[PDB]
RNA sequence: GGCUAAUCCCCCAUGUGGACCCGCCCCUUGGGGUGUGUCCAAAGGGCUUUGCCCGCUUCCGGAUGGGCCCGCGUCCCAUCAGCUAGUUGGUGGGGUAAUGGCCCACCAAGGCGACGACGGGUAGCCGGUCUGAGAGGAUGGCCGGCCACAGGGGCACUGAGACACGGGCCCCACUCCUACGGGAGGCAGCAGUUAGGAAUCUUCCGCAAUGGGCGCAAGCCUGACGGAGCGACGCCGCUUGGAGGAAGAAGCCCUUCGGGGUGUAAACUCCUGAACCCGGGACGAAACCCCCGACGAGGGGACUGACGGUACCGGGGUAAUAGCGCCGGCCAACUCCGUGCCAGCAGCCGCGGUAAUACGGAGGGCGCGAGCGUUACCCGGAUUCACUGGGCGUAAAGGGCGUGUAGGCGGCCUGGGGCGUCCCAUGUGAAAGACCACGGCUCAACCGUGGGGGAGCGUGGGAUACGCUCAGGCUAGACG
């Protein structure tokens, strides 16, 4: 079974490509707390069909390019910019801690 | 607000029994009531009943104690010697059926929340399901 | 610490510093003496302890103790050293192994011979 | 090693009369019938209250010197017994009693366990017909411990088995004196052994 | 090719062989595909040779090649018997 | 002081010269055909593409241009020729290309 | 420069079939089918010789082996906080068995990072192994799996497969030959030499067994392997005697000078018989092969042992190595003399300056025993990095205070989803090891056979109490 994840499109600034952020909950291996991790996957959008905020399913695919190994299966739900804003604020905080 | 309502109820019961109160009022909730059902069924309390304070619904837990003891400290033996919350917010505890603890080698209970309702260690073990390890009582 | 703190920071494993930096973790090390001096002990004791500043094949030059009643260790004596410190001598963390390459065993030793490099005497 | 040397000095040091020479530990010559104090210059001096480690070590040494088994084999047998299911002490005793030399002693073929060890090592004992010369050999229930047909003419065997006429054997052993053989019927229970040892003391000694 | 041969598993002067299906390019004591029998050359026990006949027939059907010794041991177990 | 496995080396050299030749032909012919397809000379283009495909398969007979890789070269050649003639038209000789 | 053969190379033909362009159908990424067009096949040899055997060619499938891709897991330093130009993506190409920014043209400006990028340091990884009640900590030697490397660096050729340890090329360092022009070489294969080091082996035997390569076979090769050798390095088995033997020799040590101790210990008496000396003397070895049959099934026959005259069996047969540490407390074992803060001991506390159970020797004792000690290292105890399982008023520890970002956590009621959670079924979890049972070397170590396991992850189905999410509602928190 080819892995099928579900995430949020947070970057449509590339050509025929979208950055889908995928979260996952799991108990900590030693401390048992259900912790939440995440990972960004570069998925293939050959029709520019999906835009920012779209929650979409992603499927393991034949490699399209270096770092691009997934295709957008279908659209789970339309643009919800709240998770996108959360990710953008997380990124924007990085400029405040340099020196 | 309360961060853990269930632990709040358990601590209310602990603090009440430690001074030999008659009953204690806990803010009412279906989950708390389902736990109190197991409590009263197992004999740790005389029972519970829904009540109303000035505007809001509560649960009166009627506590249980042993006979008055002799010698110094005639205070009776506690029926609930120990009651501790396990699956707290921030560290939730889930166990399979083969991972349910035998409390006090039998003399205690462990309250679980399973997909088939709120059960005890022996009840869940007989049912064959596991879940969230709410609290241990003995 | 809270569970969330342990997920963020985690417990810190404690590492133990080696009391015997004879490099490569060796149990013994060969060296050549530099000086064979006499050191006075610390607070409660008083004696003349026999110490030798051994220059090791490990690259170090450290002082090591010369056990036994008598010794024969000149300046250019080649001796082997082992762990084990002398408490009443600050800085002396190593012992000379008696019976190795220049250091004869303590003569007339009869009780604990293997610890001072003295072979079994002849017929009884 | 086998500790080989004086033995009745252990009869003295352990405080309990041991039987390491066979006879002469029954005769008024054991040096325990006449000198019950431990050996050495300081044997007759007033004893101090022994530590708990002292008590457990003395009891374990008593039980170990009774059989003449070295520390290596002793600790190995004990760990083997602790691995098994059941009471560690009784199983350990059943293991020690299952040794071929000890069985030869118990069957009256030899007067002492060390004499039995020499009888085994010199191939004078057979197990189920086949010759066996290992004291550490473990006898199973049902094994027939016999005397070699070529050794049944020896003077010592004649003496020992001529004295065994009329003597009873352990409840877990059978003896045929005419055929000069016997059978290990079962493992001995704790109630079958009259050893002056507290097994729990040895268990606690190795528990450290 | 895939072969059916013996592997040595006993100790020194105590040889015990596993009749085994493995790639010829692998070492004789290395990772085999399946153990299809065992062989004791010194005949220490009354059962000193056992072979799974159906499995040997399968591996021969798919294209395995046994050694001369392996083929002898199989023939003794009636792998090729068609009576 | 060495063993006669040097013989193998010798053989490789021969085979090397055998391979480099065939490929050097194929490549050459391919280019030639493509030229005629760019200039519209369809008859000669297909007539040379036939010979190119033949040399490709003949090289595939041995260890020179084995595997498919030969089919890959044939595919790319036929595709490029048919595409370049479509910019002009009139597939005159009707050679390798299907109707 | 010249001659020549082939299972060497080439051309044409035959098109079972396959390859490719295009079209159609099914299927859904480049899978399968179909039509026209085009393109592609081959090698002979041996006999028991016109019939078989070893082969050859094209195609489909199996089997085995592998390539590539993806989820999750994989040490320390944040006294490394910003990294990135083939960088991220696209289009079109080149390349490969195959995807890919692998490579290259052109276009777009992206990609990664406190959920720790980048940098630095360290390190093959795992099955396992050691320890631990467990959780965990430590480790990855032998054996098995995967990786990487072959003096350092780079590169292609040949091939089903290599960027090739005992193949090739170039640069560098090194060694050797040298007619000074130029060449040869690569133990991290077995053994051995040397250097370093506290320290690690024979320049041994054998193709008999197992396995591998070539060959129809005979057979050839195999420092793979099977054995032997050396080293108490480890584990296991065994010996240095057994029984009798004085109110108790001598010597030696204490002493109230009565005696006490070494101690049944010895000498001795009787008995067995480690070593050795003879004789017998293996299993491992029945296949390939040959004959019959049918070169099949089946039957029969013959050859072959390095270990090795070893194991083992029988007879004969001598009382025949014991050492090392400790004895103030922790910690089992005490006296005498010598020494006089000297000489020395010591893991920690500590002992020695006149009468030391602590130094040194003696007698005696305790502990282990072909070992005993020491040093080094790991886990343990250590609940002393505390998930299980700790703390912060005065013992080490609440930030000087606030505002607040991310993050963590979230009152009551109903419903949808089923992400966490839970259940069932199933796949996976190589072997070895670990556990249990039986069995083979006289036991054991060692080994064989069988049994049982197991988290995690994949898939199918199910549960909805709790946590999650979405939709709605409430007012006890909060705000007004
Ligand atoms: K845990
Ligand atoms: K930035
Ligand atoms: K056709
Ligand atoms: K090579
Ligand atoms: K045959
Ligand atoms: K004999
Ligand atoms: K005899
Ligand atoms: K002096
Ligand atoms: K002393
Ligand atoms: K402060
Ligand atoms: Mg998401
Ligand atoms: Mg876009
Ligand atoms: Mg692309
Ligand atoms: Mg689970
Ligand atoms: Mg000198
Ligand atoms: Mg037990
Ligand atoms: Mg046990
Ligand atoms: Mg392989
Ligand atoms: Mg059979
Ligand atoms: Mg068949
Ligand atoms: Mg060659
Ligand atoms: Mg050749
Ligand atoms: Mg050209
Ligand atoms: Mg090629
Ligand atoms: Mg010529
Ligand atoms: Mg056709
Ligand atoms: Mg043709
Ligand atoms: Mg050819
Ligand atoms: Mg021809
Ligand atoms: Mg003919
Ligand atoms: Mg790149
Ligand atoms: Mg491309
Ligand atoms: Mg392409
Ligand atoms: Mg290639
Ligand atoms: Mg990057
Ligand atoms: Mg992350
Ligand atoms: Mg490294
Ligand atoms: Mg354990
Ligand atoms: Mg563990
Ligand atoms: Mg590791
Ligand atoms: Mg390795
Ligand atoms: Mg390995
Ligand atoms: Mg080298
Ligand atoms: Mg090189
Ligand atoms: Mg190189
Ligand atoms: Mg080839
Ligand atoms: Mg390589
Ligand atoms: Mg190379
Ligand atoms: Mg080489
Ligand atoms: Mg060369
Ligand atoms: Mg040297
Ligand atoms: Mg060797
Ligand atoms: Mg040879
Ligand atoms: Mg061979
Ligand atoms: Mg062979
Ligand atoms: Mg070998
Ligand atoms: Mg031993
Ligand atoms: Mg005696
Ligand atoms: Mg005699
Ligand atoms: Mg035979
Ligand atoms: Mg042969
Ligand atoms: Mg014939
Ligand atoms: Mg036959
Ligand atoms: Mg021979
Ligand atoms: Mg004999
Ligand atoms: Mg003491
Ligand atoms: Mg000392
Ligand atoms: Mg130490
Ligand atoms: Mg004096
Ligand atoms: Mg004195
Ligand atoms: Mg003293
Ligand atoms: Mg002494
Ligand atoms: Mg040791
Ligand atoms: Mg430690
Ligand atoms: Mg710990
Ligand atoms: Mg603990
Ligand atoms: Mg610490
Ligand atoms: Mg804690
Ligand atoms: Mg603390
Ligand atoms: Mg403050
Ligand atoms: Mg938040
Ligand atoms: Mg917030
Ligand atoms: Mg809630
Ligand atoms: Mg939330
Ligand atoms: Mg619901
Ligand atoms: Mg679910
Ligand atoms: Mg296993
Ligand atoms: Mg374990
Ligand atoms: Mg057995
Ligand atoms: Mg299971
Ligand atoms: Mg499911
Ligand atoms: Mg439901
Ligand atoms: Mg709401
Ligand atoms: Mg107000
Ligand atoms: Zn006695």
């Amino acid at each position: 079974p080819k892995k099928v994840l579900t995430g949020v499109v947070v970057s449509d600034k590339m050509q025929k490509t979208v950055t889908v952020l995928v979260e996952r909950q799991f108990p900590h291996p030693l401390y048992g707390k259900v912790i939440k991790r995440s990972k960004k996957y570069l998925a293939h959008d050959p029709e520019e069909k999906y835009k920012l905020g779209d929650v979409v399913e992603i499927i393991e695919s034949r490699p399209i390019s270096k770092r691009k190994r997934f295709r957008v299966l279908r659209l789970v739900e339309s643009g919800r910019m709240d998770l996108v804003e959360k990710y953008l604020i997380r990124r924007q905080n990085y400029e405040s801690l340099s020196k | 607000m309360l961060t853990d309502p269930i632990a709040d109820m358990l601590t209310r019961i602990r603090n009440a029994t430690r001074v030999y109160k008659e009953s204690t009022d806990v803010p009412a909730s279906r989950f708390k009531e389902e736990i109190l059902r197991i409590l009263a069924r197992e004999g740790f309390i005389k029972g519970y009943e829904r009540v109303d304070v000035d505007g809001k619904p509560y649960l009166r837990v009627y506590l249980k104690y042993g006979p008055r003891r002799q010698g110094p400290d005639p205070r009776p033996e506690q029926v609930i010697h120990h009651i501790r919350r396990i699956s707290k917010p921030g560290r939730r505890v889930y166990v399979g059926v083969k991972e349910i603890p035998r409390v006090r080698r039998g003399l205690g209970i462990a309250i679980l929340s399973t997909s088939k309702g709120v059960l005890t260690d022996r009840e869940a073990r007989k049912l064959g399901v596991g879940g969230e390890l709410i609290c241990e009582v003995w | 610490p809270t569970i969330n703190q342990l997920v963020r920071k985690g417990r810190e494993k404690v590492r133990k510093k080696s009391k015997v930096p004879a490099l490569k973790g060796a149990p013994f090390r060969r060296g050549v003496c530099t000086v064979v001096r006499t050191v006075t002990p610390k607070k409660p004791n008083s004696a003349l302890r026999k110490v030798a500043k051994v220059r090791l094949t490990s690259g170090y030059e450290v002082t090591a103790y010369i056990p036994g009643e008598g010794h024969n260790l000149q300046e250019h004596s080649v001796v082997l050293i082992r762990g084990g410190r002398v408490k009443d001598l600050p800085g002396v963390r190593y012992h000379i192994v008696r019976g190795v390459y220049d250091a004869a065993g303590v003569k007339d030793r009869k009780k604990s011979r293997s610890k001072y490099g003295t072979k079994k005497p002849k017929e009884a | 090693g086998r500790y080989i040397g004086p033995v009745c000095r252990l009869c003295r040091r352990e405080g309990v009369k041991l039987y390491l020479k066979g006879e002469r530990c029954y005769s008024p010559k054991c040096a325990m019938e006449r000198r019950p104090y431990p050996p050495g210059q300081h044997g007759q001096k007033r004893a101090r209250r022994p530590s708990d480690y002292a008590v457990r070590l003395r009891e374990k040494q008593k039980l170990r010197r009774i059989y003449g088994i070295s520390e290596r084999q002793f600790r190995n047998l004990f760990e083997e017994a602790s691995k098994k299911k059941g009471v560690t002490g009784s199983v350990f005793l059943g293991l020690l009693e299952s040794r071929l030399d000890n069985v030869v002693y118990r069957l009256g073929f030899a007067v002492s366990r060390r004499q039995a060890r020499q009888l085994v090592r010199h191939g004078h004992i057979t197990v189920n017909g086949r010759r066996v010369d290992l004291p550490s050999y473990r006898v199973r229930p049902g094994d027939e411990i016999a005397v070699a047909e070529k050794s049944r003419n020896l003077e010592l065997i004649r003496q020992n088995l001529e004295a065994m006429k009329g003597r009873k054997v352990g409840p877990w052993l059978s003896l045929d004196v005419e055929g000069m053989k016997g059978k290990f019927l079962r493992l001995p229970d704790r109630e079958d052994l009259a050893l002056p040892v507290n097994e729990q003391l040895v268990i606690e000694f190795y528990s450290r | 090719m895939v072969k059916i041969r013996l592997a040595r598993f006993g100790s020194k002067h105590n040889p015990h062989y596993r009749i085994v299906v493995t790639d010829a390019r692998r070492k004789r004591d290395g990772k085999y595909i399946e153990k299809i029998g065992y062989y004791d050359p010194r005949k220490t026990t009354p059962d000193w040779l056992k072979v799974d006949v159906e499995r040997a027939r399968y591996w021969l059907s798919v294209g395995a090649q046994p050694t001369d010794t392996a083929r002898r041991l199989l023939r003794q177990a009636g792998v090729f018997r068609q009576e | 002081r060495n063993l006669s496995a040097l013989k193998r080396h010798r053989q490789s050299l021969k085979r090397r010269l055998r391979n480099k030749a065939k490929k050097s032909a194929i490549k050459t012919l391919s280019k030639k055909a493509i030229q005629l397809a760019q200039e519209g000379k369809a008859e000669e283009a297909l007539k040379i593409m036939r010979k190119a495909e033949s040399l490709i398969d003949k090289a595939a007979k041995g260890s020179t241009l084995h595997k498919n890789a030969a089919a890959r070269r044939k595919s790319r050649l036929m595709r490029k020729v048919r595409q370049l003639l479509e910019a002009a038209g009139a597939p005159l000789i009707g050679g390798g290309l299907s109707a």
